[PDB]
């Protein structure tokens, strides 16, 4: 099911839907590492999995920060 | 170097009162800091000592000589690119004022050169992911640094969302390896790198192919270097492409110890396909930095062939052009940017809508450069003729080099289709030439007294004033005689392309 | 000369699974931020270790 | 290395009178400039030199190693 | 002492003519005296340094030795082997010749910029002439293609009313086409790690290989002879371009599709050239006779030359390629004397009846013996040596051609002998209806010849007739370094 | 003026019109445009590789 | 004696005789048939839901007509591409190994069938012009070697002993013909006249 893209009908028809669906698409790559480090008895890799949470909280921010000075444009005359 | 003075221009950009003359002068200080960077790099890294390869902070990174030659290539390129900042390109407040708005374009452009020159470096999955969003968050910041722009923010919200879907592969891509194998460091993945999935590593270029805008993921790159500001298409529109291309020359350095087979021929797929839209693309377009972002992809496709084949003469060929395709970029941007004062003034039909930001943007605006200005008219033309790969010029060598690494490594479909490319892409090369100078004799005997440069006052009736400063006029014609008079040179700069070495050794 | 010369640098010798450069020089777990020895499963003695594999500088 | 050091010069003034074209003034304007212009790429032509003439030391020593791994394959 | 004084002073040429102009170009509004008399002044310097380049090249051919085998003059430039053999100096000689033919034929009859058209033709000429004296295939690629840059400008700059289509066709006619044995060239330095003329003359490659390569560099060559299919670019380009473009163009460019053949083809890959014969006999025929029988329907005055040039190069090709020094030698004749009479036909088309009437179509001109006898004589003159008539090159080359071709192939050679009857009657036809009848009703009388055009004519028909009478000026020459492109085994 | 037009200038001019006018339309700013595209090309890490000349030659039917 | 005609051919692994074990034509062509067919009618109807979860915004529906197929279009190409798989290796079996005449052939003739079904309201001879367009494309695709010729390129043949860096020995004469990439100094006579034959100055005048 998953080879005819049925994940595109999950995703909203709202930009800011776009943006939920790179953060569990992330958070998907995150629970594998922390899921193989565990097995492994590996610290390693929950360094990795704390740096791609750290990281991926940065890319939410700085995308927010885009979208939110995007809407302020369109509602930029401020005569009142 | 550049990591310390990053942090003093913060805090002093932040403390002095806000004016375009600061920011200027602020720009010139991050100018000093690039040289100086060059400097020290210079001083301590060489092409010899780094031959065998020097592990550095644990092994997270790794240089050798030919990754030691694209971190000077980018400091390089972008003390060229701050000239355009740091100095005036038309002279005029209307025009030249808007570089010197944002106080942070200093700023920005020196966190980016760190995630650049450190690209290539990566020698751990995880210091992989960090540096390559650290480049990515980099650009995306420079292209929403015109905030008040509708297109330019438009344009960083598209490119951060592509960009953060490439992440991901990227990031799920060095997942799946550490799940395979349990390691980080790529060096003792190498041990590994006959028991892993090596398709695993053909997603790892797939991200990376996106953020340089391979086909089929070329459409959202032509869309954003069309929006966006000349003087950032500029920018984000060559300098992604010389760290990651220089990145998956390594991985594909490491792929080809195994030599799948299956794995060329997707990558080859990518770049047969490539090749048909960077050359009938730009066939139907009227934004002159549209049919460059075509010109873009045709050009990667050229650079990714050599990098397929991954031989001997593949870096020789990858280095030349890399070099030449730069100098060529930095020299037809700064035209651009500089001939904006040509264009008539209206004292109306299709109603064409001009902004600051791209004052040049349409192909036709490049209309009677021949009668404006000759040299300039010639410089350019010089730089277009090297985009077609006429002899003797930088461009032709660059494409006879690629054509020897694809022939000799048996890309035969390859080599033919990237020719018939390039003969389809002279079309709308030749359509610039046709604009500036067919019209010449007609409009010879032509009065044009409503032009931009008209406006500019004179000084006292007798000084000699020249139209151009003369800064970004030097740079010009220092990039236009490189390119036309490489032959005087160009045996002794392929003998050093001998010297550069990727583990070759012996 | 030239023809020869040409012959010599574009030749790329052959690399496969069994002959390929890795740029590890020192073997990892000498020592460990805490409980360094565990299982007993490290056999690699670094007391007796031979010469590592060195890299080859063909400049020098 | 004179002679080279000339050609280098000789291209220095070459750009700053390409230069005077693109700026629309007379080649005799600021004839100072040529000076500056000459003794810049003289600069960049010593460097260029040393590195061409490193750059040929570095290839011979490769070299010798390379004959001998032919002389292994052919045999 | 060859190439390193033909191009520092032609470059400082260039350097002289660009500071003189250009120098009060600085929105001064001047008027200066430079520009005066349509730049008379700068015209005169230009034509000055086409002199001079012909005589770069008689001080070398003064210590050239007719008895020696292999290049002569061999120097080393900018990292580049330069030499000099028998066919490579007369064709050298013949470029350098057109110099001042071309500058002098647009001497008054460009709308402006002179000083930007006579630094283009006189690069366009000493490009073409380094490509003769070029040792390697590298070398000679990059002057194969150098040309391009300056040619496309000049014809879209200079042009007539489709300038525009004319400059597509020349640029990407013959760089698509070109691409194809850069291929060829890179295998070369590929499997043998060097394209030098003699190191690549000695190896034997595969049959399959060979193959190959032939395809590869015929493929360039037969657009630039041009051969058929590929020919339909050089009619239009001609009609198009300003003279002094048509003259370069059908005097010296077209010249180098049958030297490329000597350099790239015989003497490297000798064996596949032998296969491959029958097959460019049956084009080159082809091309011979269809390119006669379409001129019978052309309207366009210079379109109808245009084509005539098609059909002399397909003997030229055929000429060249015969395996005996009969065949070789009469088309390195033919060359030469096409490379005078060609012109010369668009002088008296494109050059003298376009200058005065500006239209090209047939049906304004006829009885033009009338009111312009001297321009008659020499059309009269030029057309029977373009159609082989004998005490002119031409014939020299075409009989030569012709027996060397029978020689190689007695059956389907001798079809080459029908360019006697086929040239003769599209040229004649059109050189008939010229002078024939009463003078036109849609002209105006007009000044005749003038001394300039004069000069033209005159000196471009010596040279055609001296060879005609006496061709061993040329066959000394030829002689030994012909007799090393034969291939053959008989025992 | 016949089958070396159409195998010429005038036949390459219609077929790059054809071939231009189609990719014109494939550029446009839509974020649900471009996913699907990436997402597509995942296909072909999973696709064996003898089905690359497959996937050409439907690529070459949505020309048309 | 046939005619001593030119061979632009590439170097290509052979089987000798005995080698080359057939493929199954219908068990391949149903993979691709079947295949094809499922995804692009899933696809179809994921796209369906995709409008119905909303027709009020353009940007949505201008991206979904472009990816949008036909009826025909959806059974017009699997059955092209299961055609081609088809014929691709049921002339291939025929020949011993695939050459262009057979991927032209297999091309031209499936793409035709494909063109007859989703391209009907456009004249017959336009869908042959395409057809002979198409199967000449993939004819040159396997000229030239399909995406890289493997073992038979010049780096593997160099790496074999079978390039020319050795040099070259015009004392040494070899009867066996040489290798693709290998050039000599001097070839034997004999092979001169299996090339060219006698005649013209071979041999005899
Ligand atoms: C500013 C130009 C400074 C040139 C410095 C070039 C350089 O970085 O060194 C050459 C470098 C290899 O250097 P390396 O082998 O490590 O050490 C030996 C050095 N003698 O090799 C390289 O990697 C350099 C590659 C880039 C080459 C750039 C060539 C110059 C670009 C044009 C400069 C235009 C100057 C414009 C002036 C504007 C101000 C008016
Ligand atoms: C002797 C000198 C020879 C020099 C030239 C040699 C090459 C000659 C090429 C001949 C083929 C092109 C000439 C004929 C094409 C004419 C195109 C045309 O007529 O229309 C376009 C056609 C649709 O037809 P339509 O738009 O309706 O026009 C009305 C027709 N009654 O649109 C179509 O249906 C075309 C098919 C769809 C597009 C297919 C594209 C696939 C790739 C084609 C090959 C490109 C290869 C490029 C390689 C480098 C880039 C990878
Ligand atoms: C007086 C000082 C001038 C420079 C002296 C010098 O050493 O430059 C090298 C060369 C002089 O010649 P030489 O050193 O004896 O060695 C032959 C290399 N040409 O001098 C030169 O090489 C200068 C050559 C400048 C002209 C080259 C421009 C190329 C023209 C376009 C290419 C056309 C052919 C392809
Ligand atoms: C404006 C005019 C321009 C020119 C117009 C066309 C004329 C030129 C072409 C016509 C041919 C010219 C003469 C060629 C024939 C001369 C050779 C000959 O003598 O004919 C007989 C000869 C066979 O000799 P034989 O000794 O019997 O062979 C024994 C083999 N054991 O060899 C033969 O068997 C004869 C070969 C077959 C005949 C070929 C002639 C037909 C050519 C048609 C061209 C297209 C029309
Ligand atoms: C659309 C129609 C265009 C023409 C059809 C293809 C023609 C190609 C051809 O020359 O015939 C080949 C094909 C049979 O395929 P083939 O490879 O020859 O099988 C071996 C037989 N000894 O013959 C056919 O199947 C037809
Ligand atoms: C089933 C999933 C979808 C298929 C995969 C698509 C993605 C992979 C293709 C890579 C290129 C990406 C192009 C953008 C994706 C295409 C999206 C699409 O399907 O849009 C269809 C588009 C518009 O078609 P249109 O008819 O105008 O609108 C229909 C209205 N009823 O029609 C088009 O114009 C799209 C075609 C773009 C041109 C691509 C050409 C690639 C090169 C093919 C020839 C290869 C060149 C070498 C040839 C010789 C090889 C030996
Ligand atoms: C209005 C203007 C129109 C154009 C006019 C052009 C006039 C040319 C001026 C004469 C120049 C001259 O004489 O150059 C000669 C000199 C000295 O050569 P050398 O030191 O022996 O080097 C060896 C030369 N070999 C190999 C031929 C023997 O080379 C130079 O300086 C080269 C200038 C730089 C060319 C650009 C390529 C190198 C870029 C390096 C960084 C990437
Ligand atoms: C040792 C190596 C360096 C060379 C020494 C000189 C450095 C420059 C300082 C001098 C002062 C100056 O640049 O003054 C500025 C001048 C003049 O500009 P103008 O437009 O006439 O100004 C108008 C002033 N009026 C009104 C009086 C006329 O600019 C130049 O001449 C530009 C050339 C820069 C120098 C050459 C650099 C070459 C680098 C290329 C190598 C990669
Ligand atoms: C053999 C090596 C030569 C290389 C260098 C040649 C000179 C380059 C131009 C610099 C000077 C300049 O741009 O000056 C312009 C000159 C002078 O023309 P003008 O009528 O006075 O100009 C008009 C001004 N008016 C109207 C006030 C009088 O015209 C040229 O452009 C001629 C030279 C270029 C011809 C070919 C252009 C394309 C080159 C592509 C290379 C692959
Ligand atoms: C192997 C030998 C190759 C020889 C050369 C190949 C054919 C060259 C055609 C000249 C085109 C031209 O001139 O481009 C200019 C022409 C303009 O057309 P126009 O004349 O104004 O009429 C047409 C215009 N209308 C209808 C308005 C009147 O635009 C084209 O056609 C654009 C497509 C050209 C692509 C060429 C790529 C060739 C690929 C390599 C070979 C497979
Ligand atoms: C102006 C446009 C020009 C276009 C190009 C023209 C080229 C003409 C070449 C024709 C060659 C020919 O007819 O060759 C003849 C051969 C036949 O030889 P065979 O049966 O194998 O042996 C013959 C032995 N007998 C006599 C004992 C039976 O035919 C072919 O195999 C054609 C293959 C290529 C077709 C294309
Ligand atoms: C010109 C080349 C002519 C080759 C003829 C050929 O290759 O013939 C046509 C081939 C059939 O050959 P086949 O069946 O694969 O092999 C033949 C039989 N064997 C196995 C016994 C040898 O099919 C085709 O139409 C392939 C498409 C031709 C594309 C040519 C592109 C050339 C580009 C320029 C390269 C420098």
């Amino acid at each position: 099911m998953d080879l005819i893209l049925l994940m595109l009908v999950a995703v909203g028809l709202n930009i800011i839907d776009i943006y939920i669906m790179i953060e569990i698409l992330i958070m998907g790559c995150t629970v594998n590492t922390i899921y193989s480090a565990s097995l492994d008895n590996d610290m390693i890799g929950l360094i990795y999995s704390l740096i791609q949470i750290i990281i991926a909280g940065v890319e939410s921010a700085i995308g927010l920060s885009i979208l939110v000075n995007y809407n302020r444009i369109r509602n930029s005359e401020e005569i009142e | 170097m550049l990591f310390t003075s990053l942090l003093l221009i913060i805090v002093y950009g932040s403390l002095v009162n806000k004016s375009h003359l600061l920011t200027k002068l602020i720009n010139r200080l991050g100018l000093i800091i690039i040289i100086y960077t060059l400097l020290i790099h210079l001083n301590i890294n060489t092409l010899e000592n780094l031959s065998i390869g020097i592990n550095m902070f644990n092994n997270l990174l790794l240089i050798n000589s030919f990754n030691n030659t694209i971190i000077e290539l980018i400091l390089i390129i972008c003390i060229l690119y701050v000239l355009l900042i740091s100095f005036n390109i038309t002279g005029l407040s209307i025009i030249d004022n808007l570089n010197y708005s944002k106080r942070t374009f200093i700023v920005i452009v020196l966190f980016n050169i760190i995630g650049l020159t450190l690209l290539p470096l990566v020698n751990d999955i995880m210091i992989l992911f960090i540096i390559i969003e650290l480049q990515s968050y980099s650009l995306y910041l420079l292209t929403a640094i015109f905030n008040e722009s509708h297109n330019s923010t438009k344009s960083a919200l598209y490119y951060f969302i592509v960009g953060s879907i490439a992440s991901f592969i990227i990031l799920d891509a060095t997942v799946s390896i550490y799940d395979d194998l349990g390691l980080t460091n790529i060096q003792y993945i190498l041990m590994y790198i006959d028991k892993l999935e090596i398709f695993d590593l053909l997603c790892l270029l797939f991200g990376l192919f996106i953020k340089i805008g391979l086909a089929p993921f070329y459409s959202y790159s032509i869309t954003i270097y069309s929006l966006s500001p000349t003087i950032i298409t500029n920018y984000i529109s060559l300098m992604p492409k010389l760290s990651i291309l220089t990145l998956i020359y390594i991985i594909m350095h490491y792929i080809n110890i195994v030599n799948n087979t299956d794995l060329n021929y997707v990558i080859s797929f990518l770049i047969l396909i490539s090749m048909f839209i960077g050359s009938f693309g730009g066939l139907n377009v009227i934004r002159i930095k549209t049919l460059l972002a075509y010109s873009s992809l045709l050009n990667v496709s050229y650079m990714l062939l050599a990098i397929l084949s991954n031989s001997n003469e593949s870096i020789i060929a990858y280095i030349y052009y890399i070099i030449q395709y730069s100098l060529t970029h930095i020299n037809i941007f700064s035209i651009i940017l500089v001939i904006s004062i040509y264009l008539p003034i209206m004292n109306n039909m299709l109603n064409v809508m001009i902004t600051k930001y791209s004052p040049i943007e349409y192909i036709n605006q490049l209309k009677n450069l021949f009668i404006n200005n000759i040299f300039i008219a010639i410089a350019l033309c010089i730089s277009i003729f090297s985009l077609i790969g006429i002899p003797p010029l930088t461009g032709f060598y660059g494409k006879y080099l690629v054509l020897i690494s694809g022939l000799n490594n048996g890309y035969v479909l390859l080599s033919i289709v990237l020719i018939i490319a390039s003969s389809i892409s002279t079309v709308y090369y030749a359509t610039i030439l046709k604009v500036l100078s067919f019209d010449t004799l007609s409009f010879k005997d032509i009065i044009s007294n409503n032009l931009i440069i008209n406006t500019s006052p004179e000084n006292n009736n007798n000084e000699i004033k020249p139209e151009i400063s003369n800064v970004i006029s030097y740079v010009i014609s220092s990039l236009t005689l490189i390119i036309l008079l490489i032959i005087i040179q160009y045996e002794n700069i392929v003998k050093g392309a001998y010297l550069v070495l990727l583990y070759n050794w012996v | 000369s030239t023809a020869d010369l040409y012959g010599l640098i574009s030749f790329t010798p052959k690399r496969d699974i069994h002959h390929y450069v890795i740029r590890v020089d020192e073997v990892p777990g000498k020592h460990f931020p805490t409980n360094t020895t565990g299982n007993f499963g490290n056999t690699v003695d670094f007391e007796n270790l031979e010469p590592r594999r060195k890299p080859i500088n063909p400049y020098l | 290395m004179i002679a080279s050091l000339a050609g280098w010069g000789l291209f220095g003034v070459t750009v700053r009178a390409y230069q005077q074209g693109i700026r629309k003034v007379p080649f005799s304007y600021y004839p100072l400039g040529y000076v500056y212009s000459a003794l810049g790429w003289v600069a960049f032509g010593y460097g260029f030199n040393l590195w061409t003439e490193r750059n040929d030391k570095l290839l011979e020593k490769r070299v010798e190693k390379l004959k001998e791994s032919r002389n292994l394959r052919l045999s | 002492m060859l190439v390193q004084n033909l191009i520092i002073f032609n470059i400082i040429g260039i350097v002289l003519l660009v500071l003189l102009n250009n120098n009060n170009n600085g929105i001064l509004n001047k008027k200066s005296l430079l520009t005066i008399k349509n730049e008379l002044k700068l015209k005169q310097i230009g034509l000055i340094i086409s002199i001079i380049n012909i005589l770069i090249i008689i001080e070398n051919w003064i210590g050239f030795n007719s008895n020696y085998y292999g290049f002569q003059n061999i120097e080393r430039f900018l990292n580049i082997y330069w030499g000099i053999d028998g066919i490579s100096l007369l064709l050298v000689l013949l470029t350098l010749i057109l110099g001042p033919i071309a500058i002098l034929s647009n001497w008054k009859n460009l709308k402006g910029y002179y000083t930007y058209y006579v630094i283009s033709i006189n690069m366009l000429v000493i490009l073409m002439a380094l490509n003769f004296i070029c040792l390697d295939l590298v070398s000679f690629y990059i002057l194969f293609e150098s040309t391009l840059a300056p040619l496309f400008l000049l014809i879209g700059i200079y042009g007539a009313n489709n300038k525009n289509k004319a400059a597509y066709y020349v640029l990407i006619y013959t760089l698509a086409s070109s691409l194809f044995m850069l291929l060829s060239i890179v295998i070369y330095y590929i499997i043998i790690n060097s394209t030098d003329y003699i190191y690549i003359n000695n190896i034997i490659l595969s049959i399959n290989l060979q193959s190959l390569l032939f395809i590869g560099i015929i493929i360039g060559i037969a657009v630039k002879t041009p051969l058929m299919p590929v020919h339909t670019w050089l009619p239009t380009v001609h009609s198009e371009s300003p003279l002094g473009g048509s003259i370069l163009l059908a005097g010296v460019i077209l010249k180098l599709a049958i030297y490329g053949v000597i350099r790239l083809l015989l003497p490297n890959l000798s064996e596949i050239s032998m296969m491959f014969t029958p097959i460019i006999y049956i084009i080159s025929i082809l091309t011979l006779i269809y390119s006669s029988l379409i001129t019978l329907k052309q309207t366009d005055l210079k379109v109808i030359i245009a084509y005539s040039s098609i059909s002399h190069l397909a003997v030229c090709m055929i000429g060249i390629f015969a395996n005996n020094l009969i065949g070789i030698n009469g088309s390195l004749i033919l060359c030469l004397a096409h490379g005078f009479v060609s012109p010369a036909l668009f002088i008296l088309v494109g050059g003298i009846l376009y200058d005065r009437y500006h239209n090209r179509l047939i049906n304004y001109y006829q009885g033009l013996s009338t009111f312009m006898p001297i321009f008659s004589i020499y059309l009269v003159v030029f057309s029977f040596c373009n159609t082989g008539t004998p005490l002119s090159g031409n014939f020299v080359g075409e009989f030569l051609s012709i027996t060397g071709a029978v020689i190689r192939h007695p059956i389907i050679g001798s079809l080459t002998a029908a360019s006697v009857l086929l040239s003769a009657c599209y040229q004649m036809k059109l050189t008939n209806r010229l002078t024939g009848s009463v003078f036109s009703q849609y002209l105006h009388i007009t000044n005749d010849v003038t001394n300039r055009e004069i000069f033209l004519l005159n000196w471009l028909l010596i040279p055609t007739i001296i060879i005609g009478i006496y061709p061993s000026f040329v066959t000394n020459i030829l002689n030994l370094a012909s007799s090393t492109l034969i291939y053959s085994v008989l025992i | 003026r016949g089958i070396l037009q159409l195998f010429g200038p005038l036949g390459l001019w219609k077929l790059s019109t054809f071939i231009s006018s189609k990719l014109n339309k494939l550029v446009f700013l839509n974020i649900g445009f471009i996913l699907e595209i990436i997402v597509l090309s995942w296909l072909l890490i999973v696709f064996k590789v003898s089905l690359l000349k497959y996937i050409l030659l439907l690529i070459i039917f949505i020309i048309l | 004696e046939q005619f001593h005609l030119p061979q632009p051919f590439w170097p290509t692994t052979k089987t000798k005789e005995g080698e080359y074990v057939p493929k199954d034509s219908i068990r391949e062509a149903s993979k691709v048939f079947i295949g094809s067919g499922v995804l692009l009618g899933g696809m179809h109807f994921r796209r369906l839901m995709q409008y119905k979860k909303g027709s009020a915004r353009p940007g949505l529906a201008k991206y979904l007509n472009l990816f949008s197929l036909s009826k025909s279009q959806l059974i017009g190409f699997p059955v092209a591409l299961g055609a081609f798989s088809f014929l691709s290796h049921s002339f291939a079996n025929l020949q011993e190994g695939q050459t262009a005449t057979g991927e032209f052939a297999a091309s031209s003739i499936a793409s035709l069938i494909g063109l007859s079904i989703f391209r009907t309201k456009k004249p017959l001879s336009s869908n042959v012009a395409i057809a002979v367009g198409m199967g000449s494309l993939f004819g040159f695709l396997t000229w030239a070697g399909n995406f890289n010729l493997g073992d038979n390129s010049y780096r593997a043949a160099l790496e074999a002993g079978n390039g020319n860096e050795g040099g070259f020995d015009n004392k040494v004469i070899k009867t066996e013909r040489q290798g693709f990439w290998e050039g000599v100094y001097r070839r034997p006579l004999s092979q001169t006249v299996e090339d060219l034959g006698e005649g013209r100055g071979i041999i005899t005048q």
